[PDB]
RNA sequence: GAGGGAACCCACU
């Protein structure tokens, strides 16, 4: 019903509204590198 | 999938110098050579023939980063020397060391062999 | 009995036969709240304080405590329970061969090492799990030492020349499935090689590695944007319009197989095995067996690896970091009872409660064999050929190259494709979508004050509109 | 509190509804306030 | 075709992301507002985020196969309002806590202990290649703690040139002695347990956790209170990469030789079990020949599982003590303890000395079936071996009995840990 | 594939060190998984807390 | 074109709408042949 | 007749660089000599540090009337 | 301001939050200014008193000159003006500081910009600052209840508690001795 | 499932003595003897032979398809 | 006659293979 | 309104899997449920169910 | 002029290692020796696989790599040898490369061994080295399987791929009584004595030589089969003066230019 | 140069 698109986390307001899928994001696996400053991420070639 | 190539750890590319130097102006008569795809094997022979030149004031080599293929050699001499010409005299040291070294054990092969 | 079971194969005599004779008799929860177990014989043999003179039953071994995944633990009693409850999940999750007819099945995902080990440090329960015969992992030599800080945190520094020599190589199977299906005659699928000015809606991909099946064959090479099975449907001069099966994006494989046969309606049908060999990287999964996750973090070639006086160079080195808040002791024993197997060339014991084996004999053994007795040895520096000053623990330790890859975990995106009703990006990497800015990363940037942030994040990188 | 030789002053709750019905709402606000401080500190940890 | 590829001012060119780069870099669950902060874009040739080992206390993250998301910021507006207000360096010292919430860990704590004992000399050579890795150095090589017989540089140097500025600070090692400040070697250490940083200088003392980790009035928090957000960027990344290259020298291990105890150690715990064991004999006696006074407060049962249970604290207090006092300078549990980097006392006590009582629900093993533990015991055994007491230690190996309660302990926790989570991420939604 | 020698399940393609224990459906091999549940016709006695009965019994 | 029988390795002719089964033994499971494309493998 | 705070916040700093910036990148005349940099952040940057970055920033006071601070005149403290 | 101080902490605890780390300003000023603390100084007491006073002038939580105004402001910065008395005190300048005359202008100067350093911005989200302030250590988190239960008691306003409590203390005699308690 | 052609900490050629190393067992040789009599001396050599599993003469028993 | 205590070990793990011989590991299903 | 999960698909990544796939064991009580009681090891699992395999997490 | 004057003593020299010592060299120099033997020396190993037909249960990937792994012998050619990036022909030539080919059917009952003898090579002086013991297995065909491929090998070193690596194990000690103290044992009587040791049997230590730096280095370089072991070291000892004398060229260029 | 949803299961941190 329209009561179970707007309620829950998955619903319009707490789902679509208050967070959503983003563009222009990348996720991926950490991996540690004492060569970097703390400031500075090491970014793969296909995601850049 | 981000696998670099195996030969980019020893291959210079399409207009990469080998070896540049830089001027430290930290401190006079200091310079930074700059040497691209080369690791610890060179830059710890080149590092310690250094240290055994007595004009040579601080000698030191690093990887900056291991996944990159770059040795920086930071070189600073007395003001009567110059890290150029203690870079060149130790390669010269190195050479001659490895040409005496070759020839014998040449000479240690030939004598073990005929007994 | 035991006389009588030494010989199944030629007396007959079996196991019935020794329930059969009195000896043994299954006992439940509800009837052992009423018997007296003696833990082992050494208790039926008493004196003193006996605690008991009225011992009704025997355990046969304590080690039948455990299940299938926990049974392959060496010296489980060694480790803190939270690690064996971390390596009986880990451990199926553990790359070997998982079936030996895995050729012909055509499974959706199946995971296959070039050279599975059997442990050198086994339990005796690993001879009726098959273990020997189905292996998931390979006996490494593992230090454990902090070697240039790229184990940190719970990875592993891995040689790259062995990883050369086929270290932890495996393959990758991924099966697709397709058929014709006549939804009536109106869309009549075909299996059939798509032309250009013919078919409605191709996806400005290639169709030249497809045979004139529609099915693409064996030993060919395939990319992200490259179909497999060719399918088009009639439409009722683009008389029909494109559903072809492309491979999913970014995983590079080689055509394995392709089977053709009949489904139960009978339509044709069409499974095709795509082959992609997984060489060990940055970001994948390594695990002892006993609770030691961790990604590799960098891979050093052999001339930079530290070397032993021998010249033996670890193919993995894990920080030391890792031991003592897991109390994993059983990881430092399988890697010391290793280091005693392979010298004296035996399959070392590690059954959880043996009394026979102790780290004091093993020690014993160990220095029996020219090695310092705890394990260690005078490691030099790879890159410059000092002499560490410590010195390093390093034997052979049994590990197991897990399923996650970072290549089946790495995802980015741009722009691409948005779901119909609310036009915000798709969920998972496998549909190009993007990740969920959620309310507590929503909560953290109002924390921050990034009032623009927050709004490009919220507004006009999901969906704009007007 | 009313009770013979019982300190009026220090006696105190732990149940803030009760101290909000007997003593008021900066009283209360003061009562939630260590009661908080010494869920937080238990540990020996340090909120600001 | 190439006249599509002109470009015009006012145009907008959608290039691909370069170093630089400033991106929002993310770890769920987002706790606290440390869990998204910025960083600097670097390319490099594989597949995963690499990421500073400082950073991953803020983050809650380590590399066991977390994944991380990374955003990046489309516009200037963001991308400037990230540089000024969620860099990392701006996010070192908490809000929460007055404190930082990065430190030195897991290499470089346990070799910055090793690296400023005092008897650290180093060697020209090595003392080079450690100040190549010093990235705000000077220049200048200090002249060395020792000119002669040979010129030889302690750790104290180096680090004081790691050392930003003028830093003034005084912490004490985790391993000061109480009695020391009021002592005639207050100011002049015997141990080299008080530390004392001066002029950026750090005069004496061996840096640990309680120096260089995420606690207040630390060297890194009075380097960001003093010197800045960029100056401590760059004390942070100087220390991790100064120590972890002398790492290479000194090296660091862990092994099964440092578990092992003495002879007479091994004696001792023997004998404190024993004793232990016989003392919860005479309180079962006392109970069961009613002869056991209940206490105020308390039943019969409780005023005996009280009793008990601290004559078996006291004997696992007692058989760690023992333990510890047993660990050689060499041995590296202690090495790793005495740092903060990893593991604590109790941790040592168990895997050398003894496992200790298994608790579910803040009691001894419950009698699961009828009066009994296991049906390995007799019933009414309210000894300590039948309840769930771990005489063994890690290396010595638990028995059946002692392994399965061990799983009941264990299972606590991860019950603990799966069940708190879903409660506790409902109470942060709520407060906010 | 009851009954057979390893040489007579190796002819059909089959692993035998295969377990068996599965179905095949649609070609998907499903494992039924045991399911726990309180014993029956046994009498339990409870106490049911924050209840109106203090003690149950129940079959 | 050219497809190997399951069963009994023959090398069966297949067409289009043409029944996926062996002339010779009429199994129903049939393969493709392997690609007269050259590919190369880097013995890495 | 100015109460609030003499001081830039940091969220003023952060929204004034990134206008600045941006108006910039959209060719907005630069109000400093640069000595040949690019990216419009510095640029916006070495504006601030100068005190000649042509915004005035209006401070809403919670009764709805607002004060007036030109970037030159509040304190470039951090 | 000791006998404020005594009113304020009645348990006699020292150990007090404030912005200015003033012990380690003088010591910073010492060994800038290479400060001897074996020798005479050249710095007056007067200018110490005078100092303080203006500085204390100077640093301003709450704006204005009507006696409103004036009120909150001493009682905002009350804890840091006695903290700022007391360790900046003439005597403990003369003889344990030894500070002379440009390194008390000088630490004078770091105070105060260390001060207005510390004051709250405007446009700080305190509210979700503090919700994550403590969310986030309940992560980590007489049969009393403690840690996350008791504060789940806390914030949702419970009536019944699971278990309610009264710290009962006594006057005079019947606290000290144990049959009257 | 094969035994692998290279010791991998070493590189020692180990493809070669899979079948002498069967051979060596087959004479009633310990495994530390035939291990000491195919020159593996270091234990990374010697642990390839020791731990291998030879699959593939169970996957041998199958009949090919191709 | 009895199982000494020195063959215990070869003992139990003979019975233990005789019960995993006849029952296997999938035996309930 | 029925039971979900009784029949699973076979887990056919380790050959370690499969087993422990084939002798599982599920107690069908809610996985929201945050009373620790049937979640914990308890002392008749001895011999019976394997003291360390269980899932993490909200099983 | 600060040039050593290292000397050397051959302690063994059997076909498949060598044991040597270099005395009155740098450690730098000496580690740079091992490093070049591990990862610089060139030798010819197949790196390019074509498979035509493969009924084996090994799939192609596999072979590929179990075929680059096989060494072949390498002396006097890998020197005359081009690499394939510095050689004018367009894919591959006699001067830049060695075909190998193989064609095995197994047609009998018996399993049929495909080994590193069935690796036919058109030029004779690159055979696999096994061919010149036992064979090097590639893969086991039952009756039916087929296995046909046609390979190149091409010169490298082991810096690119382990296996172009020339050396089995590379023994490499210096200071073998500890007199410098770049170890330091905890309790220095557990442990076992280098074979190098010049100490009595109730010694553990050579007393702390402070003046001390490491100046004796002794080596046990053993091959897998590609080079004479002999032919490893000068071919090591060559490249290195090699490298040394390419960066001494780029360094005169840029010293020149600027 | 981009055409499904829903439910359930398994797993990861
Ligand atoms: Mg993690
Ligand atoms: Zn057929
Ligand atoms: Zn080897
Ligand atoms: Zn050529």
């Amino acid at each position: 019903s329209l009561k179970q698109r707007l309620k829950g986390k998955e619903g319009r307001v707490r789902g679509n509204l208050m967070g959503k899928r983003v563009d222009f994001s990348a996720r991926t696996v950490i991996t540690p590198d004492p060569n970097l400053s703390i400031d500075q991420v090491g970014v793969p070639r296909s995601i850049a | 999938m981000n696998a670099p190539p195996a030969f980019e750890s020893f291959l210079l590319f399409e207009g990469e110098k080998k070896i540049t130097i830089n001027k430290d102006t930290k401190v006079p008569n200091a310079c930074l050579f700059t040497i691209n795809k080369e690791d610890h094997t060179l830059g710890n022979i080149i590092k310690s023939q250094l240290l055994k030149d007595p004009q040579v004031l601080f000698a030191g080599y690093k990887v900056p980063h291991p996944l990159e293929h770059k040795i920086i050699i930071r070189v600073q001499t007395t003001p009567d020397y110059s890290p150029q010409e203690a870079f060149t005299n130790a390669i010269t040291d190195l050479i001659s060391e490895l040409s005496l070294l070759e020839e014998r054990f040449r000479v240690a092969i030939k004598d073990k062999q005929e007994g | 009995h035991i006389d009588q079971l030494k010989e199944r194969e030629y007396n007959n005599y079996s196991w019935q036969d020794l329930v059969a004779s009195g000896v043994v008799e299954y006992i439940d929860t509800l009837e052992e709240e009423t018997v007296m177990l003696a833990m082992t014989p050494d208790d039926l043999q008493e004196k003193e304080v006996a605690y008991c003179s009225t011992y009704t039953h025997c355990e046969i071994h304590p080690s039948m405590i455990l299940g299938v995944c926990a049974s392959i633990i060496p010296f489980p009693d060694h480790n803190q329970s939270p690690r064996n409850t971390y390596q009986s999940a880990m451990g199926k999750q553990a790359m070997g061969v998982y079936i030996t007819n895995f050729h012909v099945r055509m499974d959706t995902l199946a995971h296959v090492l070039y050279y599975p080990q059997k442990p050198l440090v086994t339990t005796r329960s690993m001879e009726y799990l098959r273990f020997r015969e189905l292996p998931a992992g390979i006996n490494s030599i593992v230090a454990i030492a902090s070697y240039t800080g790229y184990n940190q945190e719970d990875s592993v520094i891995m040689n790259r020349s062995a990883v050369d020599r086929g270290f932890f190589r495996s393959v990758f199977y991924r099966s697709y499935k397709e058929q014709e299906s006549k939804k009536g005659f109106d869309q009549e699928e075909v299996f059939e090689k798509p032309t250009r000015e013919t078919c409605q809606g191709m996806r400005h991909a290639i169709y030249d590695k497809l045979d004139d099946d529609g099915l693409i064959a064996p030993g060919v090479r395939v990319s992200g944007d490259d179909v497999i099975i060719g399918k088009t449907v009639t439409l009722p001069r683009y008389t029909k319009r494109d559903c072809s099966t492309f491979l999913r994006t970014s995983e590079t494989g080689i055509v394995d197989q392709v089977m053709v046969t009949l489904n139960q309606e009978g339509y044709k049908f069409c499974k095709i095995r795509v082959r992609s060999v997984r060489i060990p990287q940055i970001g994948d999964k390594f695990a002892s067996r006993h609770g030691q996750k961790g990604t590799c973090g960098i891979q050093y070639r052999q001339e930079d690896m530290p070397f032993t006086c021998e010249g033996i160079t670890p193919d993995i080195i894990i920080n030391p970091h890792a031991i003592p808040s897991r109390m994993t002791i059983g990881h430092l024993i399988e890697c010391l009872q290793g280091k005693v197997s392979a010298n004296k060339g035996e399959i070392g014991d590690a059954t959880p409660f043996n009394d026979a084996v102790n780290v004091q004999k093993i020690s014993n053994l160990l220095s029996d064999y020219g090695y310092h007795l705890r394990g260690n040895e005078v490691l030099y520096n790879g890159f410059t050929g000092r002499k560490i000053t410590s010195q390093i623990f390093i034997g052979p330790t049994y590990y197991q190259r897990l399923k996650h890859m970072v290549d089946d975990k790495i995802h980015s995106r741009a722009r691409g494709p948005i779901q119909i009703l609310n036009r915000q990006p798709m969920e998972g990497r496998s549909r190009d979508g993007g990740l969920r800015f959620g309310e507590m990363e929503r909560d953290c940037q109002i924390a921050h004050g990034a009032a623009q942030f927050l709004r490009e994040r919220l507004f006009e990188a999901s969906d704009p509109y007007q | 509190l009313s009770e013979k030789d019982v300190d009026p002053v220090r006696t105190t709750s732990n149940d803030i509804v009760e101290i909000f019905t007997v003593l008021g709402i900066e009283a209360v606000r003061k009562a939630l306030e260590r009661e908080l401080y010494h869920v937080i500190s238990f540990d020996g940890s340090y909120v600001n | 075709k190439p006249s599509d590829l002109h470009l015009q001012t006012g145009y907008k060119v959608e290039r691909h992301m370069c170093d630089g780069d400033i991106v929002i870099f993310n770890r769920q669950p987002t706790l606290h507002k440390m869990s998204m902060m910025g960083h600097r874009v670097r390319i490099l040739p594989w597949s995963t985020f690499r990421l500073n080992l400082s950073v991953t206390t803020p983050y809650n993250a380590d590399f066991d196969g977390d994944e991380m998301n990374l955003h990046l910021p489309q516009s200037l507006e963001t991308r400037a309002e990230i540089q000024e207000l969620a860099m990392v360096p701006r996010m070192i010292v908490t809000p929460q806590s007055n404190r930082p919430v990065m430190g030195i860990v897991q290499d470089t704590l346990t070799a910055v202990r090793k690296f400023t004992k005092r008897d650290v000399f180093l060697e020209r050579g090595e003392v080079m290649n450690l100040l190549m890795f010093l990235s705000t150095w000077d220049g200048k090589v200090p002249q060395p703690a020792i000119l002669k017989p040979r010129p030889l540089w302690t750790g104290k140097q180096i680090f004081s040139l790691i050392i930003p500025g003028h830093i003034n600070c005084i912490r004490t090692h985790s391993t000061h002695p109480d009695d020391e400040d009021s002592g005639p070697y207050k100011h002049i250490s015997p141990g080299d347990t008080k530390v004392v940083v001066e002029n950026g200088e750090l005069i004496m003392g061996i840096l640990c956790k309680k120096s260089l980790g995420t606690s207040a009035g630390s060297l890194v928090h009075i380097s960001y209170l003093e010197m800045g957000h960029d100056i401590t960027r760059l004390f942070y990344s100087n220390i991790q990469t100064v120590i972890n290259n002398w790492l290479l020298i000194e090296g660091h291990t862990i092994g099964i030789g440092d578990s092992i105890a003495d002879s007479k150690t091994y004696q001792d715990i023997q004998n404190t079990i024993k004793k232990a064991k016989q003392d919860v004999i005479e309180v079962i006696e006392k109970a069961h020949n009613n002869e056991l006074e209940p206490t105020p407060g308390n039943t019969l049962r409780q005023t005996f599982e009280n009793q008990v249970n601290r004559i078996l604290n006291d004997a696992r207090d007692k058989t760690g003590s023992s333990a510890q006092k047993s660990l050689s300078e060499y041995n590296n549990f202690k090495s790793m303890v005495v740092s903060g980097a990893k593991g604590s006392k109790i941790n040592i006590s168990q895997v050398i000395a003894v496992v200790g009582q298994q608790n579910v629900e803040g009691k001894r093993i419950p009698f699961g079936f009828k009066h009994r533990t296991l049906p390995h015991f007799i019933k009414d055994d309210y000894g300590p071996e039948s309840r769930g007491f771990v005489e063994n230690s890690y290396l010595a190996g638990l028995t059946p009995t002692e392994f399965f309660f061990h799983a009941m302990g264990g299972r606590e926790g991860l019950i603990d840990t799966a069940v708190k989570t879903a409660e506790t991420g409902y109470i942060q939604r709520r407060l906010i | 594939l009851n009954g057979l020698t390893d040489r007579d399940l190796c002819e059909l393609n089959e692993c035998p060190l295969d377990p068996g224990g599965y179905f095949i459906i649609n070609g998907s091999e499903k494992v039924l998984i045991a399911q726990e549940k309180m014993a029956t016709n046994t009498v339990y006695v409870f106490a049911k807390k924050d209840s109106k009965y203090a003690y149950t019994g129940e079959c | 074109m050219i497809y190997i029988c399951g069963e009994c390795h023959t090398e069966n002719e297949i067409k289009s709408r043409d029944p996926i089964r062996c002339r010779e033994c009429g199994y129903r499971i049939m393969y493709k042949k392997r690609t007269k494309r050259l590919v190369v493998f880097d013995a890495r | 007749k100015r109460i609030t705070t003499p001081y830039m916040t940091k969220y003023e700093r952060a929204r004034v660089l990134g206008t600045r910036a941006l108006q910039i990148a959209m060719c907005a005349p630069v109000m400093v000599e640069l000595e040949g940099e690019t990216d419009p952040l510095l640029i916006a940057m070495k504006e601030l540090k100068a005190r000649k970055i042509p915004i005035i920033i209006r401070r809403y006071l919670p009764d709805g009337s607002y004060e007036d601070w030109g970037v030159d005149e509040l304190i470039i403290s951090d | 301001d000791r006998e404020v101080l005594r009113v304020i902490f009645p348990t006699g605890d020292s150990k007090v939050v404030l912005p200015c780390n003033l012990l380690r300003m003088i010591w910073n000023a010492q060994k800038i200014f290479h400060i001897n603390p074996r020798l005479p100084s050249d710095l007056h007491p007067i200018k110490v008193v005078e100092g303080v006073k203006e500085l204390s002038k100077k640093l301003v939580i709450v704006n204005g000159d009507d006696p409103l105004s004036r009120q909150a402001q001493e009682n905002a910065t009350l804890l840091f003006n006695i903290h700022l008395r007391s360790t900046l005190c003439s005597r403990r300048m003369a003889e344990e500081f030894r500070l002379s005359g440009e390194a008390f202008d000088w630490l004078l100067g770091e105070i105060e910009s260390k001060f207005n350093q510390a004051i709250a911005h405007p446009g700080e989200m305190v509210g979700a600052l503090a919700a994550q302030s403590l969310g986030e250590p309940a992560t980590q988190m007489k049969n009393v209840t403690l840690g996350v239960p008791r504060l789940k008691e806390l914030i949702n306003i419970s009536k019944k508690p699971k278990t309610p409590s009264l710290t009962v203390f006594l006057l005079g005699q019947s606290a000290r001795d144990a049959e009257r308690a | 499932m094969i035994i692998p052609v290279r010791c991998f900490t070493c590189g020692k050629i180990v493809g070669n003595k899979w079948e002498a190393y069967l051979g060596l067992l087959q004479a009633e040789y310990t495994e530390g003897d035939a291990l000491d009599a195919l020159g593996l001396k270091r234990y990374c050599c010697r642990r390839m032979l020791l731990a291998h599993v030879d699959l593939i003469e169970k996957l041998l028993n199958y009949a090919p398809l191709e | 006659d009895e199982i000494t205590p020195d063959l215990w070990q070869e003992a139990c793990w003979i019975v233990i293979s005789s019960y995993f011989d006849e029952k296997g590991l999938v035996r309930q299903q | 309104q029925a039971r979900a999960g009784v029949s699973q698909v076979l887990n056919r990544l380790t050959f370690a899997s499969t087993l422990s796939h084939l002798r599982r064991l599920n107690s069908p009580i809610g996985r929201d449920g945050k009373l620790a009681k049937p979640r914990q090891l308890h002392n008749t699992l001895w011999g019976m169910v394997c003291p360390a395999e269980t899932p993490e997490g909200h099983a | 002029p600060y040039a050593n004057q290292p000397t050397v003593r051959i302690t063994e020299l059997t076909d498949e290692n060598v044991k040597f010592i270099i005395e009155n060299t740098d450690l730098a120099v000496a580690n740079s020796i091992r490093r070049v033997f591990i990862a610089e020396v060139p030798i010819i190993a197949i790196d390019w696989v074509q498979i035509d037909a493969n009924s084996s249960v090994l799939h192609d990937e596999f072979i590929a790599h179990r075929l680059g792994l096989i060494p072949l012998t390498s002396d006097d050619i890998v020197d005359k040898l081009q690499y394939s990036r510095d050689c004018t022909c367009e894919e591959f030539c006699p001067e830049c490369s060695v075909e190998f080919t193989l064609d095995v059917r197994c047609n009998e009952d018996q399993t049929r061994h495909v080994t590193s003898r069935d690796l036919i090579s058109n030029s004779p002086r690159v055979i696999p080295v096994t061919s010149r013991q036992d064979d090097i297995l590639i893969v086991k065909l039952r009756k039916g399987q087929e296995l046909r491929l046609r390979a190149y090998a091409k010169k490298g070193f082991g810096k690119e791929h382990a296996k172009w690596n020339p050396t089995a194990g590379v023994a490499f000690e210096y200071d073998p009584d500890n007199a410098l103290r770049h170890t330091v044992y905890p309790k220095p009587e557990e442990w076992p004595k280098s074979e190098y040791s010049e100490l009595d049997e109730d010694e553990s230590q050579a007393p702390y030589d402070p003046n001390g730096k490491p100046e004796r280095f002794y080596y046990n370089v053993e091959s897998c089969g590609s080079l004479r072991p002999e032919t490893i070291v000068l071919s090591a000892l060559s490249g290195l003066k090699k490298k040394l004398s390419d960066l001494q060229t780029q360094l005169s260029h840029e010293i020149q230019s600027d």
